[PDB]
């Protein structure tokens, strides 16, 4: 329509008003692609790195190879992208006890080499910090200093 | 959030239908402002609410000697803020132009670093694997020292040497703020975009007038309609430069959000 | 009659085909739910398009009237369908008032210049239109107060006829031996096809606070959440303009009242100044006799302004009048006064016979009757040199050849009209090249606060509030402007008082909805609209106000966020608003020598998925 | 390069498999562009590719 | 850096008066350029200091 009523002098006019409009709409384009694109290469980075850290090892970095103690994770494919699998460990069914920072035996402090002394109400044991396993408090098991 | 019609045009009616010839670029300014005022809240969620439950401290709150009083919530306050988040919260409509309240209030994120502040304190780091284990403060230290390599001896011998040290140490951080100019860079910024983009408006960009009114009540249809053509695209162009610097500065903030959180 | 339509007169708003392919589209439709008079006759209104609906086995309606009259005199269109088929032609007919063996149409009886031929329960609808001369008619006949669904109709015929139409009427089959009438306004709907290519369900745009949605998203379900799907606007109301007072009238008093004015031959000359002028005096003056204006007419002497005002006023005799005219001759326009062929000014003469006609001759004005030449626009000319019209020189005495140039009128009370003493005065404006000077007088217009209104003080134009301010200007200063320069306050031309100003009140509109697969109720939000400029729950936030859910004093886990600390929920149903709930309230019992240990553990699974790649264009 | 009374294109035509309304010339895919016409002699749909 | 007044008009006075009815674009593109030139030199600060 507008090579067909315009003479030539007329119609250079109004094509450059299309020229401009689609130029202006095809350069927003891709001037936004430019700042998604930017995302998607983070993503990918922190994609590439829990890859070497959450399957290829064990992390100790919190909340970064899931929710717990991480043991195990296994990659799965996506469309466009990556799923992880993550394994973790969860403590559960606590119980309060009572505890010293110290035991006195002839003079003497010792501390556990290992892990904390704890009191069921009428003995003292040794246990590990994540999992309730006591043991007898021992020479084998403490240092003394002090 | 601006609006499109009352920025360009503004207020007249005659406006309205030569601006529906541009076709969508209305509809794409909305959208992308949207895209940013979502993850603005979701920015916040990431970084302060990693907790579930709200932890509160005992009545006593004597841990051992360490005293806590400069970054626990002080009880005599309306909001309930630390001596320290005191000092922090010191120092830092147009033309179609709003802003919009955040979803979280400051109350409700001084809740979740008083719930932060109340687990650690009392059961360290625990209570982000799982349920919080109770165990006593000083107790707490001497395992920290061995995760570095130090012998736990060390603190059980000298405990009262350390919470004096530490308590005065913490107690030079006021004497440094009474630093966050990273925070009013960020305001800063915001408010020259929003000072700029109001002041385009006082732009002729080369047609007879600015005013869209005026235009018409000194000229005729014909001749008219060029010149409001004319200062359409103008600020219409300014919108655009407005839109995409936003996008490109919310992905820094976004950045150092991220940061925050990790 | 109303009927209460459900979802009916949607039709097929153009050619083209279409798949699964939710379209949206503007164009004249009969409203959803709107109301529809109802009919068991007179001639109706047309104004645009018209919507028919009918039920019945048999075919009462035997055909339409349409047009401007409705009758001869000019054409008309005339649709009728015996039991053969339609019949569409546009001729000039004269209908009987009442239209209607087994022999019929009585309809008319006259079907003059022809310029279209054409020959060839139950519900069965109609939709007519006439858009740039063409009359379109949609139809469809569906077997079964109408009932309930949705069917889209089908165009029926393309006329081109050219015909205007404002009213119509019907026909209907009488006993010798029931229709519905909409009309159709300019809406928006969504419309959505099927495989077939067929319009199976639609939605109606500025309709429900709800549907205000399916529009916004192209979609007929919407999925749960918030959506901004329009604004607020506060409209002013009233057109307030006002001005300061006058300070000065400028007197005409004076020159239109002087007690001795002056022979024509030396005329007097006033020159307004700035000043304030409202003739308002003189065209609801005296009783006058002549009133002519020229350059400008004689109302729009109020709301124009020019630089320099001359006024000159004279007297002369009756029949004479003619010639304070632009572009006259005789013994007085010639040479006493001349008026240019370019005048703008406005000529004003009264009879004054009482005031300036004494008996036994009154000789005080003259007029010179004797010159060399005529005059000059404007010129003056007061001397009182002998003529010479011989060829000898007159040294100075009257006589052979030797006229006196200056004579005197009479004026005795006794005179006919065309001869007693008349008043001229006349007004002359120039523009030379003042800023501005004085214009005509200010119409003010009270002023009334505390509402959003249009207003102009002295050239300020804007829209907003007007409130009591509590700036202090310098005393020179009208008005202030804000950071950003934009004016914010202005002082009252008359009582001097300083008022702020403000925008009305706009601002986006969110609709709130639980979910089309849970409830069709909804809430919805005026973001930063105070609750007294919005046109129940209604229910204050810092985001605005919400209207149609209950605030409740529990709170629960936030389901869908409104913002500053306030989300919505559908549970208790209906649609409520709250303060969300951070999470439960955990106590440690701790103590100082006190530990908790664990004696089991669980092994969990969780998934965490990351966008790697998009598509490249 | 094809015309259709007034529908000006460049493409492929081919034999199709929609159906039409019996109103309707052509059709206009998701994003509203022209994929299907009408012959007006033949009244067969045809895929423009 | 780029002089905004250097590329568009190159010392033409002409020009140089037409550019005062465009606003503050200038204002905008010394301060882009600026506020992205000073970060240049903090970031080799952060990694060797
Ligand atoms: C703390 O644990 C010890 C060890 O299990 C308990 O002592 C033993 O209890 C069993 C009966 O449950 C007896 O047969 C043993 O003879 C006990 N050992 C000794 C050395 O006395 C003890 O009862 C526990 N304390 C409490 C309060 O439950
Ligand atoms: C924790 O430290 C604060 C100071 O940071 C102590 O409060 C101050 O105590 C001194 C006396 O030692 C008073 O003179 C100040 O007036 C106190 N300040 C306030 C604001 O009350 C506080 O006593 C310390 N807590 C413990 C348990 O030692
Ligand atoms: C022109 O002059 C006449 C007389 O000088 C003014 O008329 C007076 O009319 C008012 C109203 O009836 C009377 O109250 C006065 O007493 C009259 N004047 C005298 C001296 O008696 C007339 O008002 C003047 N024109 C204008 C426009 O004021
Ligand atoms: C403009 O004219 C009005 C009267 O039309 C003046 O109003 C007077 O204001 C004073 C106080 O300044 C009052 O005492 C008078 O009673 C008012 N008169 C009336 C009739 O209400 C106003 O002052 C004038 N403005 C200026 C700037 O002179
Ligand atoms: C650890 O022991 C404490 C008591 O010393 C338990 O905490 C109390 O629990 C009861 C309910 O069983 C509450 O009514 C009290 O208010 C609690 N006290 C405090 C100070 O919070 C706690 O349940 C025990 N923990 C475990 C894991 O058994
Ligand atoms: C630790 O907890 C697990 C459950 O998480 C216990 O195993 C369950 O034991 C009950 C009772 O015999 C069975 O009914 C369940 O089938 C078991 N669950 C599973 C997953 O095997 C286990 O006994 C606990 N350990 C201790 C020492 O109490
Ligand atoms: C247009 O005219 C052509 C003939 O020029 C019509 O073609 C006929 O189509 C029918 C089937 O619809 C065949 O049975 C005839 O044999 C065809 N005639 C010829 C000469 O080929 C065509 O149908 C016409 N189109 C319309 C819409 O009427
Ligand atoms: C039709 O609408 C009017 C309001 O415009 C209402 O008063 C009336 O009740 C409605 N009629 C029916 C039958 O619903
Ligand atoms: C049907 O009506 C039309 C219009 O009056 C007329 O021309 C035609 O002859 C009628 N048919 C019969 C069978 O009467
Ligand atoms: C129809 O009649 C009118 C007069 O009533 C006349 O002006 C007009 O020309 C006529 N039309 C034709 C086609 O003869
Ligand atoms: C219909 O009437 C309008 C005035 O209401 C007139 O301007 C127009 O020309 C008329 N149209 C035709 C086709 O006569
Ligand atoms: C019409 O649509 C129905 C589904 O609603 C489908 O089963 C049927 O095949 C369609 N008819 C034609 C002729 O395509
Ligand atoms: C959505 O609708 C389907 C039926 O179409 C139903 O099975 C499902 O429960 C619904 N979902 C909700 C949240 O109500
Ligand atoms: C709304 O206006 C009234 C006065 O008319 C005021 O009392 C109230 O506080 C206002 N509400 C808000 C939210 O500002
Ligand atoms: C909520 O509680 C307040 C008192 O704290 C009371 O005044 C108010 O009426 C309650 N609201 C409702 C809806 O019951
Ligand atoms: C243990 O805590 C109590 C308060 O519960 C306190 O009075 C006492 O001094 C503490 N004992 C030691 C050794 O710190």
């Amino acid at each position: 329509d507008i090579l067909s009523r315009l003479d030539p002098p007329e119609a250079e006019v109004q094509i450059d008003r299309l020229i401009t409009g689609r130029l202006q709409s095809l350069q927003t384009y891709v001037t936004q692609q430019l700042i998604r694109a930017a995302e998607i290469r983070a993503s990918a980075n922190l994609a590439a790195t829990k890859m070497s850290e959450c399957v290829l090892g064990q992390s100790k970095r919190v909340d970064f190879c899931g929710k717990g103690y991480h043991l195990m994770s296994f990659p799965q494919s996506a469309p466009h992208g990556v799923v992880f699998l993550h394994v973790t460990y969860v403590p559960a069914q606590e119980k309060n006890f009572t505890t010293a920072p110290a035991i006195c035996h002839d003079g003497k402090a010792h501390f556990p080499r290992e892990g904390v002394f704890v009191s069921n109400g009428t003995h003292w044991f040794v246990t590990q910090r994540n999992f309730y396993e006591p043991q007898i408090i021992t020479t084998d098991n403490t240092f003394v200093s002090g | 959030s601006v609006d499109c019609t009352m920025y360009i045009c503004g207020d007249s009616t005659e406006c309205s239908n030569l601006l529906l010839q541009y076709g969508s670029f209305c509809t794409q300014l909305k959208r992308a402002l949207t895209g940013i005022a979502v993850e603005q809240d979701k920015n916040t969620q990431e970084v302060f609410a990693q907790v579930k439950q709200i932890y509160k401290t005992p009545p006593i709150k004597y841990f051992g000697g360490f005293n806590f009083s400069q970054i626990l919530p002080d009880p005599s306050k309306p909001s309930k803020r630390s001596p320290i988040e005191d000092l922090l919260f010191n120092k830092v409509k147009f033309n179609g132009l709003t802003v919009l309240p955040p979803l979280l209030t400051d109350e409700m994120i001084a809740q979740y670093t008083s719930a932060l502040l109340a687990g650690t304190i009392t059961s360290g780091w625990t209570f982000g694997a799982g349920p919080a284990l109770q165990i006593p403060f000083p107790m707490q230290m001497a395992y920290r020292f061995n995760g570095i390599g130090v012998t736990q001896n060390v603190l059980y011998e000298n405990q009262k040497l350390i919470a004096n040290q530490f308590n005065s140490a913490i107690g030079k951080i006021q004497d440094s703020l009474s630093a966050l100019g990273k925070l009013q860079d960020v305001v800063n910024h915001n408010a020259q975009a929003l000072n700029t983009l109001v002041k385009q408006l006082s732009s002729k960009f080369g047609a007879i007038s600015s005013v869209l009114n005026d235009i018409l009540s000194r000229l005729d249809p014909p001749e008219a309609e060029v010149q409001i053509d004319r200062l359409i695209t103008g600020r219409l162009q300014s919108l655009q430069t407005y839109v995409t610097q936003q996008l490109i500065r919310a992905a820094e903030i976004r950045a150092s959000a991220n940061l925050a959180a990790t | 009659s109303y009927t209460n339509s459900f979802t009916r007169g949607v039709y097929y708003p153009d050619k083209v085909f279409r798949s699964s392919v939710l379209h949206s589209t503007q164009d004249l439709f009969l409203p959803f739910f709107s109301n529809v008079t109802w009919f068991h006759n007179p001639v109706l209104p047309f104004n645009d398009g018209v919507y028919f609906a009918s039920t019945e086995k048999s075919n009462i309606i035997r055909g339409w009237i349409f047009g401007t009259t409705l009758d001869s005199k000019t054409q008309s269109l005339l649709i009728v369908n015996n039991a053969t088929n339609v019949v569409i032609k546009v001729c000039e007919f004269q209908f009987c008032n009442d239209p209607f063996m087994e022999s019929e149409f009585r309809v008319y009886s006259s079907a003059n210049n022809c310029t279209f031929e054409y020959v060839s329960k139950n519900l069965r609808e109609f939709v007519f239109k006439n858009i740039d001369g063409y009359f379109k008619i949609y139809s469809k006949h569906t077997p079964i107060d109408l009932p309930q669904g949705f069917s889209a109709l089908e165009p029926l015929v393309d006329l081109p006829i050219g015909i205007n139409i404002t009213r119509f009427q019907t026909l209907l089959a009488l006993h010798r031996s029931a229709y519905y009438v909409g009309y159709l306004q300019p809406r928006t709907f969504l419309l959505k096809y099927n495989e077939n290519g067929t319009i199976t369900d639609a939605v109606d745009c500025a309709l429900d606070p709800l549907s205000e949605t399916k529009c916004t998203l192209k979609s007929f379900t919407v999925e749960k959440g918030i959506y901004q799907t329009s604004n607020f606007r506060v409209q002013p109301t009233e057109s307030i303009v006002r001005f300061p007072n006058i300070t000065n009238l400028c007197p005409f008093d004076e020159v239109f009242n002087a007690t001795r004015f002056a022979s024509v031959y030396a005329w007097n000359r006033k020159r307004i100044s700035n000043c304030v002028a409202d003739y308002s005096v003189l065209y609801n003056f005296a009783p006058f006799f002549a009133f002519k204006c020229y350059g400008v007419s004689p109302t729009k002497l109020n709301d124009l302004c020019f630089t320099n005002v001359y006024a000159d006023s004279f007297v002369i005799r009756g029949n004479e009048v003619s010639q304070i005219a632009p572009g006259q001759t005789g013994n007085i326009a010639d040479y006493n006064y001349k008026l240019p062929d370019d005048f703008t000014g406005c000529v004003i003469a009264w009879n004054s016979n009482k005031l300036d006609s004494k008996v036994g001759g009154n000789y005080n004005y003259l007029y010179r009757l004797f010159r060399k030449s005529n005059l000059k626009p404007f010129e003056r000319d007061i001397s009182t040199e002998i003529y010479q019209a011989g060829n000898k020189p007159c040294n100075g005495v009257a006589g052979f050849n030797c006229y006196f140039p200056l004579r005197s009128y009479g004026f005795r009370p006794t005179y006919g009209v065309g001869h007693q003493p008349y008043r001229v005065v006349v007004l002359s404006f120039e523009l030379l090249h003042a800023p501005a000077t004085v214009c005509g007088p200010k119409k003010s217009t009270n002023l009334v606060k505390n509402k959003c209104v249009n207003f102009n003080f002295n050239g300020l134009t804007g829209t907003g509030v007007l409130t009591e301010s509590n700036k202090k200007f310098l005393p020179f200063q009208q008005f202030g402007r804000d950071i950003a320069d934009t004016t914010d306050a202005v002082r009252d031309p008359q009582t001097l008082e300083i008022l702020d100003i403000t925008p009305c009140s706009f601002g986006g509109v969110s609709v709130i909805t639980p979910g089309t697969n849970t409830s069709n109720q909804v809430a919805v939000l005026y973001q930063g609209v105070n609750c007294t400029e919005v046109p129940s729950n209604v229910f204050q936030t810092r985001a605005g106000c919400l209207i149609g859910a209950e605030y409740v004093n529990n709170s629960y886990e936030c389901d869908i966020p409104i913002g500053a600390g306030i989300c919505a929920s559908y549970q208790t149903q209906s649609i409520i608003a709250y303060t969300m709930s951070l999470g439960a309230e955990n106590s440690v019992a701790y103590s100082n020598n006190s530990i908790a240990i664990p004696t089991n553990f669980t092994i969990s699974v969780t998934t965490e998925i990351l966008p790697v790649s998009m598509t490249k264009t």
